[PDB]
């Protein structure tokens, strides 16, 4: 079903949807053409259904990002701007909506993680994230913190993180390259560990989320915090006098946000391109079509060049733009879904139970080798306590062969296998003897000898020592010796 | 059958029927002798008999020989013909492809289990490069095969118009072999649609030439390397090749392949970027706790994968299975997922 | 015997090939089986073949005997130093016996005949 003879737009009811709609009230006193403007809940849910079906509006708003998925659906129209149009735009918003070199869609506005603080604090912000741990120690003195941010959530890490070259996924001839990831590489590794040694050194905690770092930032317990554009409407009840800036730099880089590009994209099934085209392209992406927008809900910084010039009355407004032109475009690549899980699993457990380097390595830790390593570790030393004139490590080199014979000599290797036949192995072997005959020593060089390698390799994945000496009788317990 | 007696009652009955589809035979310890001769030469004429099953008794070459000398009957009719641990060798190969290059009727032909060596497929290979083959389907499974008779049947898979399925595992077709293969399956024309390389020591090596084979083979429907210690650096190479946008590979099979967690972020990638994939069946191998929660997320976002998604013969802890779970009811068009339970 | 597929190849092809001598290797019954192939092809002009002591048996003279039956062209034949004995001998006879057979020379040479097969080479002898 095609809604032939109108235009119909779909967008977030949390948009300047009133003002849209005056665009297209305008537009149809201009052109005599009716364009209607719907906002369902959802629409990012349901617009998938009707674009395969046919059905639904021509004109999507929505981040440019799911677009992405759209686009490799084939859900979306291309769009065909000529460059009298595409240098209406910031120059660097047009790849917000390529999609393997395609454009799918209108950039309308640009979002970004800018550096929000309280003048009444800090009037004067560091430009350098070096400076903040001498900031922190000042206003500690005077009781506050420097800066307190979601540490929960990578979307606001991911600005250091970067800062030294590091990157998502690569983007180099207008197609992301799926299979170069930049979270990997030193770039990324020397901005996370950085951040990892501000929380240890305890400017930031490991466990700050959304809701606390907002709530002391408008308590006035911090300097700044860290934020977007869409969050600048609960920050004024506060009565804070704050400010926006540009986020400091990193070894003489900026900081790089992942930027946020909302889009208007259009419906694969469309015959309203002409229409739709020239609706976005000389009504809606206008200074008048935006200020109708803007008048309804703020929209921060936007796409139009010549808008931003106009609201650049507004410094919150114009570092937005500023962080987004040296920011970094958020991908539109479905793989992103696994790039949010790798960093939130990444900067959550970097920051506390292992270290940066072991975050990126496969987790090499597969818990059969840690254990092991324990083992061979823990029993290097033959007592491994008090009570030995000075505590020096003995040494289980020291270790003098004791005579192992069944109720000709024995091995400790092959301890365990089926006698000469039958093929009837050995569950249960015990040792018998004469205390301070060496029963704890021997036991202790076979876990020893076993976590290095030289006795039961193939045999047994785990060795669990149970010292009868720590273990009560009566002491209820499940099978957590094993822990 | 067991006796003789046995022999002339089946003979008596199936001759007059004329309403068997499928004929199930058994001997027992009577065969290699024409003593089973009495009842094939019935089976040459029932024309509602599309299927015959001789798997699993011995059937010594002599008596393959009588049985190939009944399938060249002008109304034989046997549409399919099963041949499993039948105890053949080579010798019967030339037999085989008599039958092969004038009935025009047998369309699945299952020879696994078998000692038809690299020379036997080398004489199968005449009927099967032969005008009037139709045969659509041949298992050549455990058939103590090596690299070399790859290049015999890759001549199969470039000129047959018929051949489309083709089961070559648990042999020696190790790397050189299935890159010979390749480079024929590799070819726009291959009618190749299921490819059967289970287990046959592949390893990541020769993965670029599966990759290439996904990359340009447009026919390829199904692969199943299960059992072949590919490794993460075989995934990751296969990922490349099934990445590309022709490729239309539908199902990926991968049991117990050698992987660790590392592979995670390429068959993550491959869950979300192919459009052909429907079915990914990773079995037992160490995919890793953490690895499979990242499926779980990824697998979301209109995923266009539908069927089994493997993760069976494998350990998860708590959170992992609820997630799993999670996914199952919240996505119901991926029909199961198939945890341990 | 392997070999003999692609002996049978060649046979079937090249038309110049007029006296091939395959004696003291192993090209069992099967190995025949395949030979015969080639041999009963149009195009082979194989005039003389020397299986003497190939491993054979008499099973193998039901397609030895099928060559010399059609072929035009095949006129000595030997297979001696083989187990084709008195059977063997009498089913290379059946259609050597034919008055069209091509056969001119017959090495039966060692091949543990008998008594009993002297009728079938009487009667070949004979027409
Ligand atoms: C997306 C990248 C993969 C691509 C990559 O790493 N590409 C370049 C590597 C090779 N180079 C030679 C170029 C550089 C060497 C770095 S070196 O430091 O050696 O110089 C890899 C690298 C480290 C990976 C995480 C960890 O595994 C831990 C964990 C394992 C689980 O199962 C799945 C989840 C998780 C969180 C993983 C997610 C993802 O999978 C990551 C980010
Ligand atoms: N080479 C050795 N082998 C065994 N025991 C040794 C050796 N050298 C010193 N010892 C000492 O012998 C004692 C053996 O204690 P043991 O009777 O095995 O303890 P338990 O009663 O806990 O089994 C310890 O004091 C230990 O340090
Ligand atoms: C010197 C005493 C001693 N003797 N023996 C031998 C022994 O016990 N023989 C039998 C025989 C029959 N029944 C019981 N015991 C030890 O083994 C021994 C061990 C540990 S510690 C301190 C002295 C000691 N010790």
């Amino acid at each position: 079903k095609i809604e032939e003879g109108k235009l119909v737009i779909w967008i977030n009811g949390d948009k300047g949807y009133n003002g849209l709609a005056e665009v297209g009230k305008k537009f149809e006193k201009d052109t005599g053409i009716k364009v209607t403007v719907e906002h369902p809940d959802k629409l990012e849910e349901k617009f998938p259904q009707v674009a395969a079906t046919g059905d639904g509006p021509d004109i999507i708003f929505w981040a440019h990002d799911r677009f992405g998925g759209y686009a490799q659906s084939g859900l979306l129209a291309e769009i065909t701007p000529d460059k009298a149009f595409q240098d209406k735009l910031y120059p660097f918003t047009w790849d917000a909506v390529r999609y393997n070199g395609k454009l799918i869609a209108y950039p309308i506005a640009v979002e970004a993680l800018s550096l929000i603080y309280n003048k009444d604090l800090l009037p004067n912000p560091p430009k350098t994230w070096e400076e903040i741990p001498a900031l922190d120690k000042e206003l500690k003195a005077k009781g506050k913190s420097a800066l307190m941010f979601n540490l929960q959530e990578p979307y606001f890490t991911w600005p250091l993180i970067a800062a030294d070259g590091g990157y998502a996924f690569k983007y180099e001839n207008g197609k992301y390259d799926i299979k170069d990831v930049g979270v990997d590489n030193a770039g990324a590794k020397a901005g996370l560990t950085f951040l990892v040694d501000l929380i240890k050194n305890k400017h930031m905690n490991a466990d700050t989320d959304y809701s606390i770092a907002e709530a002391a930032f408008n308590k006035g317990e911090t300097a700044m915090t860290i934020n977007g554009p869409w969050a600048w409407s609960n920050i004024d009840t506060s009565k804070v006098n704050y400010g926006v800036t540009v986020l400091p730099t990193f070894k003489g880089q900026p900081s790089k946000p992942f930027v946020g590009v909302l889009s208007a994209g259009i419906n694969a099934a469309s015959p309203n391109k002409e229409l739709a085209k020239e609706f976005l392209e000389n009504y809606l992406l206008t200074d008048e079509g935006l200020e109708a927008v803007n008048k309804d809900k703020p929209l921060g910084a936007v796409a139009l060049k010549s808008y931003e010039e106009e609201l650049v009355k507004d410094p919150r407004i114009a570092a937005t733009m500023e962080n987004a032109q040296k920011g970094e475009i958020m991908p539109n690549i479905p793989q992103m879904s696994a790039f949010w899980y790798a960093v939130r699993t990444a900067v959550i457990n970097a920051a506390s139970g292992r270290q940066t380097v072991d975050e990126a390595l496969k987790d090499a830790q597969t818990y059969r080798k840690k254990y092991r390593k324990y083992v061979r570790s823990r029993f290097q030393c033959i007592e491994d306590r008090n009570a030995r004139l000075g505590e020096s490590v003995s040494l289980n080199k020291r270790y003098t062969r004791l005579r192992l014979i069944k109720e000709s000599p024995i091995k400790m290797e092959l301890l365990f296998d089926p006698d000469d036949e039958h093929s009837e192995p050995v569950h249960t072997v015990v040792f018998q003897g004469a205390a301070g005959i060496g029963k704890t020593i021997l036991a202790r060089k076979m876990m020893l000898d076993w976590a290095s390698g030289t006795l039961y390799q193939d045999r047994f994945d785990y060795l669990f020592y149970i010292h009868c000496r720590e273990v009560s009788l009566v002491t209820q317990r499940s099978l957590g010796d094993l822990i | 059958l067991s006796t003789r007696m046995d022999h002339m009652v089946s003979s008596f009955c199936i001759e007059n029927c004329h309403r068997v589809e499928s004929l199930s035979l058994g001997f027992l310890h009577n065969l290699t002798s024409s003593f089973c001769r009495g009842l094939f030469s019935v089976l040459s004429t029932s024309q509602s008999l599309t299927e015959l099953d001789l798997s699993d008794n011995s059937l010594g070459d002599p008596g393959m020989r009588v049985l190939c000398e009944t399938l060249q009957h002008p109304g034989c009719n046997i549409r399919r013909l099963w041949l499993g641990r039948c105890g053949l060798s080579h010798e019967c190969c030339f037999d085989i492809s008599l039958v092969l290059s004038s009935n025009q009727k047998l369309v699945e032909l299952d020879l696994s289990d078998n000692a038809l060596g690299d020379f036997g497929i080398r004489l199968l290979c005449v009927g099967l490069k032969h005008l009037l083959c139709n045969l659509k389907k041949l298992w050549l499974v455990s058939c103590c095969l090596t690299s070399a008779c790859c290049q015999d049947l890759a001549s199969v898979l470039s000129t047959s118009h018929s051949l489309t399925r083709l089961y070559v595992g648990e042999n020696a077709l190790g790397d050189s072999g299935v890159a010979i293969l390749c480079e024929k399956a590799k070819n726009p024309q291959c009618n190749l649609q299921k490819l059967g390389l289970v287990n046959s020591g592949l390893t990541s090596v020769c993965c670029s030439a599966l990759s290439s084979v996904l990359s340009t083979n447009q026919n390829l429907t199904h692969l199943y390397l299960r059992g072949n210690t590919l490794g993460d650096k075989g995934i990751k190479l296969l990922c490349e090749g099934l990445l590309h946008p022709d490729c239309k590979l539908q199902v990926l099979e991968l049991d117990n392949c050698n992987l660790t967690s590392h592979c995670c972020w390429d068959l993550s990638t491959l869950l979300t970027s192919s459009q052909s994939l429907r079915k990914l069946s990773l079995g037992n191998n160490d995919l890793g706790d953490l690895g499979v929660m990242m499926f779980c997320e990824v697998l979301k976002q209109q995923s266009c994968l539908l069927q089994n998604l493997g993760l069976s013969e494998m350990y998860f802890n708590y959170e992992t299975k609820s997630a799993l779970e999670t996914l199952q009811e919240e996505k119901p068009e991926l029909t199961v997922v198939f945890e341990p339970s």
